[PDB]
């Protein structure tokens, strides 16, 4: 996602990210869902089992 | 004396202190291993 590079689960989700909001983060600062930037939609990413 | 210790220990929440400190310290110390990840440590970023 716009050269963000990682490996995990794009499932549905309802966090409501902020307009301005591109990325959310983790506590230990990884990718915990992105905004799609084709579709203005949320998915979060879980890492694979 | 059974009834006494079954109000003190639904009345106090700090009678189990000894293990409640035992599971803060163990999240603690997993808080910090799971936070250090967000550290640089001189690099131009802490994203691998
Ligand atoms: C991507 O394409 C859709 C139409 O399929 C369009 O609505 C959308 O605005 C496009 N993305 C951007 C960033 O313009």
């Amino acid at each position: 996602f716009n050269g963000l590079t990682g490996t995990g689960v794009l499932t549905e989700s309802n966090k409501k990210f902020l307009p301005f909001q591109q990325f959310g983060r983790d506590i230990a600062d990884t990718t915990d869902a992105v905004r799609d930037p084709q579709t203005l939609e949320i998915l979060d990413i879980t890492p694979c089992s | 004396a059974i009834g006494k210790i079954q109000d003190s220990l639904s009345s106090t929440a700090s009678a189990l202190g000894k293990l409640q400190d035992v599971v803060n310290q163990n999240a603690q110390a997993l808080n910090t291993l799971v936070k250090q990840l967000s550290s640089n440590f001189g690099a131009i970023s802490s994203v691998l």
